[PDB]
């Protein structure tokens, strides 16, 4: 198994959707859901109607050798942004972001990315690495945008 | 592996609809 | 017995197909509808469970015959050669005509 | 309506018949499909 | 907007020794999406948990998404497979 | 009350387990009485050291109590791990294990009820949650990147309780976990849109 190949840095990443998106329109029934596989807890909140989703993803007890995730989000929602939690800048970490091809580069141990999806699917690669320590972990979130 | 050009499976939509499963209707010798 | 390949793959339907009622020409397995391989202009909604296995003694018109019927004058407008085997190929001209009026 | 339970408060006849259809309309989910679309 | 896509793809190289759990053409099936993973089928629509009243903080763990699916009791399924023979 | 609520469950799952034949395998004592979390490593001590369900019923070995509904949900899971480990992950009735599993977990764990975020600074702010939280397993899929086309897979039916290290019969295979979407449905539209004039 490579459950014992657990992830030993990033403990934290938010796919929590934008203030920009909710500043727009609203100037509400919260549902918190966990998955039954160790972590990856994902909680959302509509109101009877906009959404807000949130996919948050502790990883201090996921596999390493299951990096992609997918799931399905709405047409009005195409702008995302990431809270990316590790566990501590003690070196320069190397955090590059490909969405398909394109590399973001930040919003300015914590940082945070400026995302905005088209339809279909995407790919939004995402790894982190050390200069000295030499060690590299991959995260992959399969996004299919409704059309 | 990364050079390895995947084979489509086309439905051509008049096979998928309605085709059935001629010498066994006793009148064409 | 006619044979209902499976759109968006090869497979053959076995006994249940699902067949959808905006493209009005297309069916699909159970598998391909449990998973969602319908690709994203549907909705799930417009996909009503039909059968494939022969019915009973005629002359009893399940609500499936029914509505392939009606399916099938929508289509067609005439040509109840393509109106019989739209039913299922199971019912001659002159009994859909004799049902309709 | 009120008379009609009334009875069925007071009374009990003695069959108040049962027939009903044995079913009844519920929601059930939709989602859309996960293939995207072509252009 | 087109129809008549392919949507599904077999690669000529003939895996099948450790597939038999996957969805087989009868090779492997390999498609140009993911799946979808529905928990219930059938709506509750009624239930203040979700039609949410306009009367009267608070959070509550339920048992499993079971309340939110309209199943039967089991007295009834005794007394249908009583009055199977 | 809970003089029924033995029998019809009793009868349910013996009329529901007729062709698979769950009830009727082999399965001696095996006293554990422990954490459902530990019942297939305390079972697997047990083959490192060293009466069937229909007959514990027979013999009276579940009372009207926590612990004589309790004892039934450790044996039907001890049962359906052995019947999972037993087969390979492709046969029908590995399959009919994972689904009996399902199907009368479901049945006991209902009717024994009957008997940090900038958008959460926001929101929380905003708004009052009455909330709502339950847990499900998720499944998996494969992944595949040919020449730009980036195939998916079907979902593997191995089950929830099998445990095995994860085979793969590429090493170009990758891997992902599929979450399952969840919420009030998207209003449908009427039927007016489905079956308009053509
Ligand atoms: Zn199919």
């Amino acid at each position: 198994l490579g459950n014992g190949y657990n992830r030993s840095l990033l403990t934290e990443d938010y796919l929590l959707n934008p203030n920009n998106f909710k500043k727009l329109i609203a100037k509400s029934m919260q549902k918190e859901m966990q998955s039954l596989s160790e972590q990856h807890t994902m909680e959302y909140k509509p109101y009877k109607n906009q959404n807000w989703v949130e996919y948050i993803f502790n990883g201090n007890e996921l596999s390493q050798n299951e990096n992609a995730f997918s799931f399905m989000l709405q047409p009005m929602q195409t702008f995302l942004t990431l809270q990316s939690h590790l566990t501590s800048s003690l070196k320069d970490t190397e955090t590059l972001l490909t969405i398909n091809k394109e590399p973001v580069k930040s919003r300015t141990i914590t940082e945070i990315f400026d995302i905005r999806l088209s339809e279909g699917l995407n790919h939004l690669m995402f790894r982190c690495e050390d200069k000295i320590s030499h060690e590299t972990e991959f995260m992959n979130f399969w996004i299919n945008v409704l059309p | 592996f990364e050079t390895m050009v995947a084979n489509p499976i086309k439905v051509s939509r008049l096979q998928s609809n309605g085709v059935l499963t001629i010498h066994y209707s006793l009148a064409n010798f | 017995h006619k044979v209902y390949i499976c759109h968006t793959c090869g497979n053959e339907s076995i006994n249940v197909r699902y067949h959808n009622l905006r493209a009005r020409d297309t069916n699909l397995c159970s598998r391909c509808f449990q998973e969602g391989h319908f690709g994203a202009n549907f909705q799930s909604s417009d996909f009503i469970r039909l059968e494939n296995n022969g019915n009973s003694v005629k002359k009893n018109w399940s609500d499936q015959e029914m509505l392939l019927l009606l399916e099938g004058i929508e289509m067609y407008e005439d040509q109840w050669e393509k109106i019989a085997d739209h039913v299922g190929g199971h019912k001659r001209v002159e009994d859909c005509i004799e049902k309709f009026l | 309506k009120r008379i009609l339970k009334e009875v069925i408060l007071a009374k009990k006849v003695s069959k108040v018949p049962i027939n009903n259809v044995r079913a009844f309309p519920v929601l059930q989910t939709n989602y859309n499909g996960s293939i995207p679309v072509v252009r | 907007i087109m129809i008549d896509a392919a949507s599904s793809f077999v690669l000529p190289i003939s895996i099948t020794k450790n597939v038999d759990v996957l969805q087989r053409t009868d090779e492997i099936l390999w498609f140009r999406g993911p799946s979808v993973i529905v928990n219930e089928r059938i709506i509750n629509s009624g239930d203040p948990h979700l039609s949410l009243p306009l009367n009267r903080n608070e959070k509550e763990s339920l048992p499993g998404p079971f309340v939110l699916g309209l199943r039967p009791s089991a007295k009834f399924t005794a007394h249908r497979l009583s009055m199977l023979r | 009350k809970l003089v029924d609520f033995l029998v019809n469950v009793q009868s349910i799952l013996n009329a529901a387990s007729v062709k698979c034949h769950v009830v009727d395998e082999s399965f001696p004592a095996k006293f554990f009485e422990k954490n459902p979390d530990k019942i297939y490593e305390s079972y697997c001590k047990f083959i490192k050291n060293r009466t069937t369900i229909n007959k514990r019923f027979e013999n009276g070995e579940y009372e009207p109590i926590q612990g004589g509904f309790y004892k039934l949900y450790h044996d039907i899971k001890l049962v359906c791990t052995i019947l999972i480990h037993f087969y390979p992950q492709g046969t029908r009735n590995y399959q009919l294990v994972d689904k009996f599993y399902k199907f009368s977990s479901e049945l006991l764990l209902r009717e024994c009820c009957r008997i940090a975020t900038e958008l959460d600074k926001i929101i929380s702010y905003d708004f009052i949650k009455i909330s709502m939280n339950y847990t499900v397993p998720i499944s998996q899929t494969y992944q595949i990147r040919t020449k730009d086309m980036d195939l998916f897979s079907s979902i593997i039916s191995k089950s929830n309780l099998d445990k095995r290290p994860h085979e793969l019969p590429n090493t170009n295979f990758k891997i992902n976990n599929v979450l399952p979407q969840t919420d009030i449905e998207n209003e449908a539209p009427r039927l007016g849109f489905v079956g308009a004039n053509t």
